[PDB]
């Protein structure tokens, strides 16, 4: 699997090795070398919507990142990101955190 | 707020409430707010 790994705070019984969520997907696991409970969560995802005045009127665009905190938004990662070809400029274009 | 002796305090918005709302509207909000979108864009509670 692919995801981000952090130390799992969930108390994990000695006979227990795997943890599963409501969907029963594995969310926690103990490292084989040393038993270390580690929570697995998916790498950051979010829908992207493009706001445009209209190609006839102009070519400027506005990009909205659906349901993402502005600081946690990945902009420096051009190489490893879906829709990688967009650098979506940077913070230089003023960024507003909307609801 | 006098209207021919008719009292409209319940239905009218209340400045005391931080979100200007009717006292009746305040009640209706509390009962049926079983679920929400959560507005959790930080997702820091997870992990
Ligand atoms: C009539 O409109 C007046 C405003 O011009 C309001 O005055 C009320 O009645 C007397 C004088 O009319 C005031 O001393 C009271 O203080 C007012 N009532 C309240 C609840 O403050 C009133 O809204 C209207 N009704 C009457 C009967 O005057
Ligand atoms: C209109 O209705 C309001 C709200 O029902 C009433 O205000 C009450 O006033 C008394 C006397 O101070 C208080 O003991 C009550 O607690 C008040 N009601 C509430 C719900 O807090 C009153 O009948 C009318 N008030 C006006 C200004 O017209
Ligand atoms: C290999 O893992 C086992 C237990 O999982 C234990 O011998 C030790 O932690 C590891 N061995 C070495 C040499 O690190
Ligand atoms: C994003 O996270 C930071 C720090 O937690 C802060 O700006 C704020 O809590 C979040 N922004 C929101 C909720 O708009």
């Amino acid at each position: 699997g692919t995801g981000v790994l952090t130390e799992s705070n969930k108390k994990f019984l000695p006979f227990q090795q795997f943890g599963r969520d409501i969907a029963d997907t594995t969310d926690a696991v103990r490292d084989p070398q040393t038993l270390e409970i580690l929570d697995i969560t998916p790498c950051s995802f979010g829908g992207v919507s493009v706001i445009t005045p209209g190609t006839n009127t102009s070519n400027q665009v506005a990009v909205l990142y659906q349901g993402v905190n502005c600081t946690e938004v990945p902009v420096a990662i051009h190489a490893d990101q879906l829709t990688p070809t967009w650098r979506v400029y940077s913070t230089g274009s003023n960024v507003f955190q909307t609801r | 707020k006098y209207f021919g002796g008719f009292n409209f305090s319940q239905i009218l918005p209340d400045p005391s409430k931080p979100s200007k709302r009717s006292p009746i509207e305040d009640l209706l909000f509390n009962k049926v707010t079983l679920a929400d979108a959560g507005f959790i864009k930080q997702y820091g509670d997870c992990l």
